[PDB]
């Protein structure tokens, strides 16, 4: 049932390093929003024009000021613990699509992977989320990634 | 039960065998860790230092 979680965590660990390491544009332990556009520009994407305070307003509220690694640790926990109660989902699907984006394009056929930890269940949880054909599915970026899964929060409320 | 499923495991006609085997690789890891604690285990109390 709950054996999902382990093996991913463990080889997660590292991967996180160096994936907060090449998140940050000083590569240090501070996280601001400039952070995140120069990001956005080493993904090439042009960011849309909300996205300074889109991790914020519903969900960044109960702790206050400039967030850094401890805030990063803090809400890296956010995702896997929570439940279908509907979570704070802001800041994390970026950095799950850059440690998932091994072609430093973007990627197929992987987020079966992270619908498999979420749930043992059919097509119908890709079905919901991306139409995957098992041939070829798609090449995917940052924009169809975070578009889906924010339309997927609001369609789910 | 991989090994007594349908479909022909050389076909890339089905494609429905990457959910099976994206199964195993979870009680494989399974397996793993209880020989882990086998190992931790069996070795809370030795008689002597050269048996054990």
């Amino acid at each position: 049932a709950a054996a999902r979680e382990r093996y991913a965590r463990k080889n997660e660990q590292n991967e996180l390093e160096r994936a907060f390491n090449t998140i940050d544009s000083k590569g240090d332990k501070k996280i601001d929003a400039e952070e995140l556009t120069e990001l956005f520009l080493r993904l090439g994407h042009k960011p849309k024009r909300g996205e300074v305070e889109d991790m914020i307003w519903e969900v960044d509220e109960d702790c206050d000021g400039c967030i850094s690694l401890l805030e990063f640790q803090t809400l890296y926990t956010r995702c896997r613990d929570d439940k279908t109660g509907y979570e704070p989902r802001g800041l994390f699907n970026v950095v799950e699509f850059v440690m998932n984006d091994k072609n430093n394009q973007g990627f197929i056929t992987l987020e079966e992977a992270m619908q498999i930890m979420y749930l043992r269940y059919g097509r119908a949880e890709l079905d919901m989320q991306l139409e995957q054909v098992f041939g070829t599915a798609d090449l995917n970026s940052g924009k169809i990634l975070t578009l889906t899964e924010f339309l997927h929060c609001l369609h789910t409320n | 039960d991989v090994k007594r499923k349908p479909y022909d495991l050389l076909d890339y006609s089905r494609n429905a065998f990457d959910t099976d085997f994206l199964e195993f690789n979870v009680q494989i890891n399974d397996l793993e860790l209880q020989l882990q604690g086998f190992v931790n285990a069996s070795f809370e109390h030795i008689t002597s230092t050269e048996h054990a």
